[PDB]
């Protein structure tokens, strides 16, 4: 959940807005350790339930988010269910384990490719185009992020919008993402520069990847 | 003596309008049957599995015309080449189906098959249904027959599945033509376009469109 003035500008501005639950335990071996957990069950529907409580009332929040990179564990099937039982008015997404799970209103997939499979074992990654099609699949598919704008990048972007604009239930996407997370250190003359992941002598660390 | 008189053009040429040849005559065989008075008039067979296919019921629906009779009988026996694996004989007279009763001159069979070898275009397994139409003391009138595969067609949460499996049709369009006898097809050229087919990693045809 962001600062409570950035949905009043989302709402006076106009644009919509996916709030996500602060859950996230990508680290965790398999990510649904926690997840899965009754015993994290409580602490997991405070930050749901305590977003929703705060939100609710804002026009621009048009999708709730149960987290992010959590895999999927049975205390995201029960939070999407409470979320659906007390606000029937937005669609819930989310996508841990696989992106089209019962979790999930939406296929929301991240980094799935236009036209390309990477089926990995068990949460494959299937061409968007493919994705949709799948015996017994009906749902919208949004990306949650696409197009990794890491350096020198966006190649292919236009492919993306081109599958967008063909296909009635691609319905766009988020990029990844929108600022980098460079943070302003000083050199010997006072001189500013944009430092990354291990310049404050941070270890281990993923260097650029922050940006 | 026959005599027959074939128009080229008729009403049923509004419900011609493929895209061939237009020709017209004798143009298939010919045939003269002789039946019983009484007699098989109509026979279905159908095939219903377990599972995972390894229980077959093998279901023949058999009519009859003419003099009905309660000495009258069907049997209907499956064979694997030389080897018969299962039989089923009944009187006429299916089950009610309403308030008038049922089909005195209708009997359904129903033949338990274990572990059937299955049909498909990849391995072609044939069975040999004989329908024989009999006085329940032992005297044939007549049997009729026919080869029976063993296979389930369905459409399932979005795929055509054959045996529980989805199918990849390699399919081609085929119209009945011979560039010397017209539309007239014989066994030599129909063998030969069904090996050329099969030759060329064809699995399926598509009878255009008749
Ligand atoms: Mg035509
Ligand atoms: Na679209
Ligand atoms: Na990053």
């Amino acid at each position: 959940p962001n600062h409570p003035l950035w949905y009043t500008l989302c709402d006076r501005y106009g644009l919509y807005v996916v709030d996500e639950a602060n859950i996230e335990t990508h680290g965790m071996v398999p990510m649904n350790r926690l997840t899965d957990d009754p015993r994290w069950l409580p602490a997991m529907s405070e930050r749901v339930t305590r977003m929703v409580q705060r939100d609710r009332n804002h026009p621009s929040v048009i999708i709730w988010s149960l987290g992010n990179e959590s895999g999927h564990g049975a205390n995201h099937d029960a939070l999407y269910r409470w979320i659906k039982s007390v606000d029937p008015s937005r669609p819930v997404q989310y996508e841990g384990g696989g992106a089209d799970t019962t979790a999930t209103d939406i296929i929301c997939p991240m980094y799935a490719r236009v036209d390309e499979d990477q089926p990995f074992p068990a949460v494959p990654k299937w061409s968007i185009k493919k994705w949709l099609s799948l015996p017994g699949e009906t749902r919208p598919l949004i990306l949650c992020e696409y197009a990794h704008a890491m350096g020198n990048s966006l190649g292919g972007f236009a492919k993306y919008w081109q599958a967008f604009r063909q296909y009635p239930r691609l319905q766009g996407g988020f990029v990844w993402d929108w600022v980098d997370q460079s943070l302003i250190k000083y050199d010997e003359n006072g001189n500013p520069w944009s430092a990354y992941g291990g310049d404050f002598g941070d270890t281990p660390n993923d260097r650029q990847f922050c940006m | 003596r026959l005599a027959v008189m074939v128009l080229r053009w008729s009403d049923g040429s509004y419900l011609e309008d493929q895209d061939m040849w237009r020709m017209s005559g004798i143009f298939r065989d010919v045939s003269l049957l002789h039946k019983p008075t009484t007699q098989i008039s109509d026979f279905h067979v159908a095939t219903r599995f377990n599972d995972d296919f390894s229980r077959a019921v093998l279901e023949a629906e058999v009519q009859m015309c003419g003099e009905l009779r309660d000495y009258l009988r069907v049997t209907v026996s499956l064979w694997q080449g030389e080897t018969q694996v299962a039989s089923g004989t009944a009187p006429f007279g299916g089950e009610i189906i309403d308030e008038r009763g049922g089909y005195a001159d209708r009997v359904t069979l129903r033949l338990n098959v274990e572990n059937p070898k299955l049909w498909s275009a990849e391995i072609p397994n044939l069975y040999r249904a004989v329908v024989e139409l009999h006085t329940a003391d032992g005297t044939l009138i007549e049997a009729e027959a026919c080869d029976v595969g063993f296979r389930e067609v369905r459409i399932e949460n979005g795929l055509l599945l054959l045996n529980g499996k989805p199918l990849l049709i390699r399919g081609v369009n085929r119209h009945e033509h011979h560039p010397l006898h017209g539309q007239v097809m014989d066994e030599q050229t129909m063998v030969q376009d069904i090996l050329l087919m099969k030759q060329n990693n064809f699995n399926a045809v598509r009878c255009s469109h008749y």
